[PDB]
């Protein structure tokens, strides 16, 4: 993907409309710029993103320099399972009912970047 | 050698075009040594894009034929999906051509035969044995993609 982002979209769009790429991109798009994460995400549909922009976010947040597509797929699916577990648990519900829990999902996504660097990143 | 000698003794057409090609650095063996008087010192070679255009001109499937090649690069019947480093886009690309053959020519039911070749010193009997129960049937002469994976 690094060699078709300077020369040449490239990612398969059936993966772009998949849940497994869209939910991590719907969090990383709101996470790149420092927007507030209080409002709820994943309304089960694709937001206005492009394959170029979500490819660029996955290239800049996976950590390693020249990845293959398997490694970005593993990174995105790991973030998918973790944010799906974050959406299935009641900590976002208790954040909605308590209103002093917020800002914890920046910690959540950053610490999955570190654990994902442990799991899905040699070199 | 003695059989070629027998055929040139008995009876043969004297307009025949027999060409032999051997590795030049393996000359101490039998057949390039005992045919050395018919040595042709030019070694005919064509350039690369001429060979590419020749093979592509014969691989070009004509229209109105109901081929699976119409979802490849406008009917070329043979492709090779290669890459320098492994694990990038190849099998998903083959799957996108298979779903594109599912889109055009509706009511698809089209076979995607996958033939994983995973043994050293490639055995053609494996590929032949995987292909014999398949197009000896006459109802699978509908368009099928085959994906040999060396
Ligand atoms: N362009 C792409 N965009 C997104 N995901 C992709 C892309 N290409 C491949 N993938 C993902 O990568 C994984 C494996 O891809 P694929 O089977 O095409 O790789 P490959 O090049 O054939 O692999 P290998 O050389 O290991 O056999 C799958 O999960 C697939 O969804
Ligand atoms: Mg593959």
């Amino acid at each position: 993907p690094k060699e078709v982002i300077d020369m040449e979209p490239a990612m398969d769009p059936v993966e772009f409309c998949s849940e497994a790429f869209q939910r991590p991109y719907q969090y990383l798009k709101r996470f790149h710029q420092q927007q507030n994460l209080d409002t709820f995400q994943y309304e089960k549909g694709s937001v206005e993103g492009s394959p170029e922009e979500c490819l660029q976010h996955f290239l800049i947040y996976c950590g390693l320099i020249n990845p293959s597509w398997s490694e970005l797929r593993n990174f995105a699916w790991f973030l998918n399972c973790q944010l799906k577990d974050c959406e299935a648990s009641i900590f976002c519900k208790s954040a909605f009912t308590g209103d002093t829990l917020r800002g914890f999902k920046n910690f959540v996504v950053t610490f999955m970047i570190l654990m994902a660097r442990d799991f899905a990143t040699p070199t | 050698e003695e059989f070629f000698q027998s055929l040139c003794t008995r009876a043969h057409r004297e307009d025949y075009q027999l060409v032999i090609l051997c590795d030049a650095a393996r000359e101490h063996c039998y057949i390039p040594s005992t045919f050395s008087q018919y040595k042709v010192p030019l070694v005919p070679q064509a350039p690369l894009p001429n060979i590419q255009a020749y093979l592509q001109s014969h691989y070009q499937v004509p229209k109105r034929l109901l081929s699976a090649a119409t979802v490849f690069r406008d009917g070329l019947c043979v492709g090779i999906v290669t890459s320098e480093r492994a694990g990038v886009g190849k099998s998903l690309y083959v799957n996108t051509l298979h779903t594109k053959l599912k889109a055009k020519l509706r009511d698809e039911t089209v076979p995607l035969k996958i033939i994983r070749l995973t043994e050293p010193h490639l055995d053609e009997n494996q590929v032949l044995s995987a292909l014999l129960p398949f197009l000896k049937e006459k109802y699978q002469k509908m368009p099928v993609i085959f994906h040999i994976d060396i």
